[PDB]
C-alpha cells in the first residue's frame, strides 16, 4: 500500500543501522523531552491499537532497498526453473546470501517470480582506531571502533503505516529532535545526526494469509519461516535483557507482534517495541 | 569357544567379503578372489588369532551369483563348520550370507568386468583420467598426486599382503579395530580392476558393511533377498545433520580471550559433533562404518528405517537442541533430518542418478529446518525476566549473576564457567592425544556435550571412558581393549612459544619481515556441492568426501612444514621458508580453512596451499582465498569479519581468484579487486625480481629508493580518480627518467593498445598488489 | 529536562599543514569512499577536553566556590600509585593513561569539565551536553 517514507540523510557516520525497537526507543525519548511523560503514554497507545513503524533500511539515490523475504529460500530452485543448469548453482547461492532488494525486485520476490540482487551496497562498516591519552605524560592506548559510512547520496529510511494525525503530532516532531541528538551510538562525536525529509512510497503486495515482517516483532505464536535476531539494549544506563526478536523478512500468519513492558526498576516503565509490519507474500508448496 | 552375536557377524562379514581382491591381485594363491580370500582367512585362523576366521571365510568364499546358485553346497559347508561353537543358529548364519551378498550390490553398480586388468591402479576421483600410485596412508613421506603411470607391478601388492598379515593378527576381531587396519593399507587400492574406476577398496568394504548392518537391524531375512521387498520397499534411511552458525560461534569473542582460547573453541565444536554422531550409532545399534562422512559439522549416516529407530532419532534431535539452547543461547544449532530411501535409491536406474535425487530431497529438508532455528523449544519466544542477569566479557553469554567465577588469568574479571573450562583446555592442548567419552557426572570431566562428557587423555595419562576419541592417528596405543577406538583427524599445526603452549598474537605479530602485522587467511573450495552431486553410488561419495577431507585434515600440515616443495616449485615469497613457521591453524574443515600468523608467511602459505591443492586434484577444483593484514590488538571477531567479507568478494567475481591486499579502484565495473591465481604469480615472476632481493632488502642499486616506490602508487591513484590517461603515462616516464632506471617497469610508461581493445584495465592498475606487499616487507 | 540547543557553526582553517593519522608512510585519516581527509569529532572534542582539564587543574583552589565538586581534588595525577580516584584530579585510568572523569551523577553535575563533556562513572552516568560533529 501507500506508506510514509521517513528519509534520514546522514551528517556523518552511524554506529549501526537502527532496528525498529531502537527507533521506538529514540522516538519515545524524544517525546518525553519535548512534551512530557503523559504524551509517551499516548504514543504507546497509538501503536498498540494502530500505527506501526519498520526497521531502518538503506537507499542510494532514490533506489530504496528492502529486506529479502525468507520465502525465496525453500522455492529458490522453483523460481529459477527457467535458467541454464550449468549456472543455476552459482546464481542460487549468490541470490540466497543476499540481504537486500530494491522495489522492483522486492515485488517480484513476494510473488516468487525471478529477480536480481543489487551489485553495490550503499555503505561500509569501517574500523576506525581511536586513542586515549594520559593528560600529563601523553601515553597512547588505542581501542577499535566500528562505524557505518555512507556514500555521497546514500542514507537510511524507514516506513510508517498509520493515521496522519498521529504522525503529525508524534513521529514528525520526534525526527527533528532526533536530527540534532543522535539515533543510537556515540552521538557525542557527531554519529547518528541527520537531516529528515518525508516522502511517500508504494509497495504492490499480493493478497494472502502469509505476510512478511519489515520489522522485529517479538511474536505471540510460532512463526512460519524466520531468523532469530537476539538483542538486548540499554535504557538510561540500565541493561535491558536479551530478548528473542524476529528478523526483518520473517514470515508470520496473522501475528500482530506484541509490545513488551519491562519493569527494569526505573522511574517509569520501559516498553520495548516489538510489533509486526505486514506485507502479503506467497509461500511455496 | 566364544559367544558371538549375529550383528557382529554381519558387520564384519561385509567388511572383509572382498579381502581376496588384494590377495587375488598378488600371485600368492592363483585362484578366484573369493577362493584366495577364503584360503587367506582360513590360513589366518590356523595362525595365532581368533577361531572366527573359519566362519568369516564364508563371506569371501560365496559372494557372487555364480558361487551361490547351489543351495545345497552352502548347507553342507556350514555342517562341516559349526555355528553351535559360536552360539549362532543354522538359520542365523545362512541369513548373513545373503545380507552381505545383496549389500555388495547396493554398495556399487553390479557391472561385470569379466577378466580383471592384470594390475590397473586406482584412478583419481577428481580427474578420472589420471591414477594414484600405491602408497601407505601415513600423512608423511608422500603427497598423493594423480599421475601418468597406469599399471601396478605385483611386488608392492605382495608387500601389501605381508604388511596386512600382521596388522590383522595383532588387532582384535571387532568392527572398530579392523576399520583403521584396512584404511591404512587399502585406501589407494582400487576395488574392481578396470579403466576409470574411482572407488577405493576401503570405502567399498566400508559401505558394504554399513548397508549389511543396516539391513539386519531393519530385519530383512534370506528369502527377502532372493525375492524382492528389499529393493522395492523403503528399508534404509539417510540421516544428515548440519551445524548452523559456526563462524558466529568460534569467532565471536572479544579483545579478551587469547588465540590459545580461540583454538579450543574449535576443539570443542569438534567434540559436540562427535557426541551426536556416536550417540546415534549407539542407540540405533550401528557401527562407525555407517557414518558416510563427518567433516566440518556436516555428517551423513546410512541407517535402518524401523519405527523403533525413528523414535530414537526424534529424541536424539530433541535432547540435543534443548541442550544447545540452554548452553549457547541461539548461537549454535544442529539441524537433523532423515529421508527414507530404498536399494534402488542407491546407484543409477533408468539412466538417472537416483542417489543424488534422494540427496536433493534430503538437502531441501535441511534448508527448511535451518529457517526454523529453535522451533522445538516451546519457550523460545516466551520471556522470563528474573533479575540480576550479567554478561561475560570474553564471549557474549548472558548468565544469571553469581554464576560468574573469577577467571584464571585475571581474577578481577568475572567470566562464565565454560570459558574457564576452555582456557584450561587451551593449556592442555599441546599435550593432548584425545578425549575420553564417558558419563557427564564423572571425575575429571572437563568439557561436556549434549549427551556425554569428555575427559582429556593427556600425553602421559591413562584413558578412561567407554569410548576414546584418538586424535590424528589410525593406531590404537595404550588404551584398554574394550575402549571402542574412534579415530578423528584435525589440522593441528601451531607455533610453539618458549613454553610448550600456543604462541600469542604478540609472538605471531613479531617475527614477520618488515612491518609488524597479523596475517589472517580464510578460504574454501569452490563449487564443491556440485562435485559431491556427481556421485552415483554411496561408495563414490565415501571416496570423494574422504580424499577431500584428508587434504585439509592431514596434508595441510605438511605444506606448512616445507614439505612437497618439488611439486610446488617457486611461489611468491618474501623470505626463505623457516623450519618452524609462526603459523597457527585455527580451523580447517572439508572445504574451509582459517589460519592466522605472521603476515609475510600467511602470504606465502596462500600460494603454497593453492599450488599443492592443484596437484592433489587434477586441476578440476580450485581455491578462493581471502587475505588480510591487521593490527594485532584488534578483536578477533573483527579480523574474522573482514576476511569473510574478502573471501566472498573474491568468490562472486570469478571464484578462482585470490584477494591479496586492500585496493582503491574506480567504479566503472570493469575493475575487480581480486587477482586470479595464475595472474598474480605471473606478475610476481615479472615485476618482483627487478626491485626486490628478499629478506626485507631491495635489489642492488635500488637501495635508498624507498621514496621512489611510493611515487608509483601516487601515480597509480591518478588512474583511480579518472581513467583514460589524464596524466599518469608521462609522469611514470619522468620519474623513471630522472633516476636513470628505465628497465624498471616498461609496461607502465606507454599506453597498452591490447588493454584498450578488450576494455581490460591498464598494466599500471594491477601493479598495486605487487608493490604494496613489497613496501610492507621493506618497511624496516 | 530540555530547553533547546545552542548551535555553533563555523569554518576551521588549517593555517599550517595538519596531520591526524590512521596507520607516504604515515597517512592521515580519510573517508573510505571519496578519499578526502576530514577532522573527526573525537579528535576535536578530545583536544578541547584535554586543553580544558589542564586549565581546571591549574585553578582547583580558585573554583571551589563556583563549582563545588572541585573541593574533592588536589592537582596532579594518580599515576605514582596504581590506584583509582583518591584526591588527585586525574583520577580515572582507562587503559594506560589517566583522565579526570567524575565517578557519579551528583559529582559530575557540579564539575566544569564533566557537566559539559560528560562522565562515565559507576552505578550512575553523566552524558555529554555538546556534540562535536566531524
Ligand atoms: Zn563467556
Ligand atoms: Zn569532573
Amino acid at each position: 500500500p501507500k506508506f510514509i517514507a521517513v528519509k534520514l540523510i546522514p551528517k556523518g557516520p552511524f554506529r549501526d543501522i537502527p532496528r525498529a525497537d531502537t527507533l521506538f526507543g529514540a522516538i519515545g525519548n524524544a517525546i518525553s523531552a519535548i512534551h512530557g511523560q503523559s504524551a509517551v503514554e499516548e504514543l504507546v497507545d497509538a501503536f498498540v491499537g494502530g500505527a506501526r513503524i519498520s526497521s531502518a533500511f538503506p537507499y542510494s539515490g532514490d533506489t530504496y532497498y528492502l529486506p529479502k523475504p525468507l520465502s525465496v529460500e525453500p522455492a529458490l530452485e522453483g523460481i529459477l526453473t527457467g535458467l541454464d543448469e550449468e549456472e543455476r548453482y552459482t546464481t542460487a547461492k549468490r541470490l540466497r546470501k543476499a540481504k537486500y532488494l530494491d522495489l522492483k525486485n522486492f515485488e517480484l520476490a513476494l510473488r516468487l517470480r525471478p529477480f536480481t540482487i543489487p551489485e553495490e551496497i550503499p555503505y561500509a562498516r569501517v574500523d576506525v582506531p581511536r586513542v586515549v591519552l594520559d593528560r600529563v605524560t601523553q601515553d597512547s592506548s588505542i581501542y577499535f571502533w566500528e562505524e557505518i559510512r555512507f556514500r555521497e547520496k546514500s542514507g537510511v529510511y524507514f516506513l510508517y503505516s498509520g493515521p496522519r494525525e498521529v504522525f503529525d503530532g508524534y513521529i514528525a516532531p520526534a525526527m527533528r529532535f532526533l536530527g540534532d541528538t543522535g539515533i543510537g551510538g556515540k552521538s557525542t562525536w557527531g554519529a547518528g545526526l541527520f537531516e529528515v525529509e518525508f516522502h511517500e512510497m508504494k509497495i504492490d503486495a499480493p493478497g494472502s494469509e502469509y505476510s512478511v515482517t519489515l520489522s522485529n516483532a517479538l511474536p505471540t505464536k510460532t512463526p512460519v519461516l524466520w531468523r532469530l535476531l537476539r538483542k538486548g539494549g540499554w535504557s538510561f544506563g540500565r541493561r535491558k535483557p536479551r530478548m528473542t526478536f524476529i528478523a526483518e523478512g520473517s514470515i508470520v500468519k496473522n501475528d500482530p507482534g506484541g509490545m513488551e513492558r519491562l519493569e527494569l526498576g526505573l522511574s517509569h516503565e520501559v516498553y520495548v517495541y516489538g510489533l509486526t509490519f505486514p506485507l502479503g507474500v506467497e509461500l511455496p508448496e | 569357544q566364544d559367544p558371538m552375536e549375529i550383528d557382529e557377524l554381519t558387520a564384519l562379514g561385509g567388511l572383509l567379503h572382498d579381502i581376496g581382491k588384494p590377495v587375488q591381485r598378488a600371485g600368492l594363491y592363483s585362484g578366484d578372489h573369493s577362493t584366495q580370500g577364503a584360503r587367506f582367512l582360513r590360513d589366518l585362523a590356523e595362525n595365532t588369532g581368533r577361531a572366527e576366521y573359519e566362519l568369516l571365510s564364508l563371506f569371501s568364499e560365496f559372494h557372487h551369483k555364480g558361487h551361490m546358485k547351489n543351495d545345497e553346497l552352502m548347507i553342507r559347508r556350514i555342517k562341516e563348520l559349526s555355528p553351535e561353537r559360536f552360539g549362532l543358529t543354522m538359520e542365523d548364519v545362512l541369513n548373513a550370507l545373503w545380507i552381505v551378498y545383496e549389500a555388495d550390490n547396493l554398495a556399487s553398480g553390479e557391472r561385470e568386468e569379466g577378466q580383471p586388468q592384470a594390475s590397473r591402479p586406482l584412478y583419481s576421483v577428481f580427474n578420472p583420467g589420471k591414477a594414484y600410485p600405491w602408497a601407505e596412508l601415513d600423512f608423511e613421506k608422500e603427497l598423493p598426486v594423480p599421475g601418468d603411470v597406469f599399471s601396478i607391478r605385483s611386488q608392492d601388492y605382495r608387500e601389501l599382503v605381508k604388511r596386512l598379515w600382521e596388522e590383522l593378527s595383532k588387532a582384535k576381531l571387532r568392527s572398530d579395530r579392523l576399520l583403521p587396519v584396512l584404511e591404512k593399507y587399502l585406501t589407494f587400492v582400487s576395488s574392481v580392476t578396470s579403466e576409470g574406476n574411482i572407488i577405493s577398496l576401503y570405502d567399498h568394504m566400508r559401505m558394504t558393511s554399513a548397508i549389511a548392518l543396516a539391513m539386519l537391524r531393519a530385519g530383512c531375512t534370506a528369502e527377502d533377498v532372493r525375492s524382492g521387498r528389499c529393493r522395492k520397499e523403503k528399508r534404509f534411511l539417510l540421516i544428515e545433520g548440519d551445524f548452523s552458525g559456526i563462524q558466529d560461534f568460534i569467532y565471536r569473542v572479544s579483545g579478551k580471550g587469547t588465540l590459545k582460547y580461540l583454538r579450543a573453541r574449535s576443539a570443542y565444536l569438534e567434540l559436540i559433533g562427535w557426541d551426536v554422531v556416536l550417540e546415534i550409532l549407539s542407540r540405533l545399534g550401528l557401527t562407525r562404518a555407517n557414518v558416510v562422512f563427518n567433516a566440518g559439522g556436516h555428517f551423513m549416516i546410512i541407517a535402518q528405517n524401523t519405527p523403533d529407530a525413528v523414535k530414537e532419532l526424534e529424541e536424539i534431535r530433541a535432547k540435543a537442541v534443548e541442550w544447545l539452547y540452554r548452553e549457547f543461547e541461539s548461537d549454535l544449532y544442529l539441524a537433523i533430518e532423515w529421508e527414507p530411501v530404498s536399494g534402488r535409491e542407491f546407484g543409477r536406474e533408468g539412466g538417472k542418478n537416483l542417489f543424488a535425487e534422494a540427496r536433493k530431497r534430503l538437502k531441501h529438508k535441511l534448508t527448511v529446518r535451518k529457517l526454523k532455528r529453535f522451533g522445538e523449544i516451546k519457550g523460545l519466544f516466551e520471556h522470563g525476566h528474573t533479575e540480576r542477569l550479567a554478561e561475560c566479557p570474553v564471549c557474549g553469554r548472558e548468565l544469571p549473576e553469581g554464576k560468574l567465577e573469577p577467571s584464571a588469568s585475571d581474577p578481577e574479571t568475572k567470566v562464565c564457567p565454560t570459558c574457564n573450562r576452555l582456557v584450561s583446555l587451551g593449556g592442555n592442548l599441546p599435550k593432548l592425544l584425545g578425549f575420553g567419552r564417558t558419563a557427564k557426572n564423572d571425575a575429571g570431566v572437563l568439557v561436556e556435550g549434549p549427551f556425554s562428557g569428555f575427559v582429556p587423555y593427556l600425553q602421559g595419562g591413562r584413558p578412561v571412558g567407554e569410548q576414546i576419541l584418538v586424535k590424528n592417528t589410525l593406531n590404537p596405543g595404550e588404551i584398554p581393549e574394550s575402549a571402542q577406538f574412534v579415530p578423528y583427524f584435525v589440522a593441528d599445526y601451531f607455533k610453539k612459544d618458549p613454553k610448550g603452549g600456543v604462541a600469542t598474537f604478540e609472538e605471531l605479530s613479531m617475527a614477520s619481515t618488515g612491518t609488524r602485522r597479523l596475517g589472517v587467511m580464510k578460504g574454501d573450495v569452490d563449487r564443491l556441492g556440485e562435485f559431491f552431486s556427481s556421485m552415483d553410488s554411496p561408495s563414490k561419495l565415501a571416496t570423494a568426501s574422504r580424499f577431500m577431507d584428508y587434504f585439509f585434515k592431514g596434508y595441510i600440515g605438511a605444506i606448512i612444514e616445507g614439505k612437497f616443495g618439488y611439486i610446488i616449485g617457486d611461489v611468491p615469497s618474501l623470505r626463505d621458508w623457516p623450519e618452524e613457521p609462526d603459523i597457527v591453524v585455527v580451523y580447517a574443515g572439508g572445504d574451509d580453512f582459517f589460519i592466522v600468523g605472521a603476515w609475510d608467511q600467511i602470504f606465502e602459505l596462500a600460494f603454497r596451499v593453492r599450488r599443492a591443492f592443484n596437484a592433489y586434484t587434477g586441476g578440476k577444483l580450485t581455491l578462493s582465498v581471502g587475505l588480510g593484514y591487521f593490527d594485532e590488538r584488534t578483536p578477533i571477531y573483527r579480523m574474522a569479519d573482514v576476511v569473510s567479507e574478502r573471501l566472498d568478494t573474491a568468490k562472486d567475481e570469478g571464484r578462482n581468484r585470490v584477494f591479496v591486499v586492500g585496493r582503491s579502484r574506480p567504479l566503472d565495473g570493469k575493475h575487480k579487486l581480486s587477482y586470479e591465481w595464475n595472474h598474480y604469480e605471473e606478475l610476481w615472476r615479472t615485476y618482483a625480481p627487478r626491485i626486490y632481493a628478499g629478506n626485507g632488502r631491495l635489489k642492488g642499486k635500488l637501495e635508498s629508493k624507498k621514496g621512489l616506490l611510493w611515487k608509483l602508487l601516487e601515480i597509480r591513484e591518478l588512474y583511480v580518480r579518472d581513467p583514460n590517461d589524464v596524466r599518469w603515462a608521462y609522469l611514470t616516464a619522468y620519474l623513471l627518467g630522472r633516476h636513470g632506471l628505465s628497465d624498471l617497469f616498461p609496461e607502465l610508461v606507454g599506453i597498452d593498445t591490447k588493454a584498450v581493445e578488450r576494455k581490460e584495465p591498464q598494466p599500471v592498475y594491477w601493479v598495486d598488489g605487487v608493490l604494496k606487499i613489497v613496501l610492507m616487507a621493506v618497511r624496516r | 529536562r530540555f530547553y533547546g540547543k545552542i548551535v555553533i557553526k563555523g569554518k576551521i582553517k588549517a593555517v599550517t599543514g595538519l596531520h591526524i593519522g590512521s596507520q607516504i608512510d604515515n597517512p592521515v585519516i580519510k573517508d573510505p569512499h571519496t578519499g578526502l581527509p576530514y577532522i573527526p569529532g573525537s579528535s576535536l572534542k578530545g583536544r578541547l577536553r584535554s586543553l580544558f582539564e589542564i586549565l581546571v587543574n591549574s585553578r582547583l583552589g580558585e573554583w571551589r566556590e563556583k563549582y563545588p565538586s572541585l573541593a574533592n581534588y588536589s592537582p596532579g595525577s594518580c599515576r605514582p600509585d596504581n590506584q583509582e580516584n583518591c584526591g588527585k584530579f586525574f583520577n580515572r585510568k582507562i587503559n594506560r593513561g589517566w583522565i579526570h572523569v567524575c565517578p557519579d551523577y551528583e559529582t559530575a553535575l557540579a564539575c566544569p569539565v564533566c557537566r559539559l563533556f560528560g562522565a562515565s562513572g559507576k552505578e550512575s552516568n553523566f552524558p555529554s551536553r555538546i556534540i562535536v560533529r566531524d
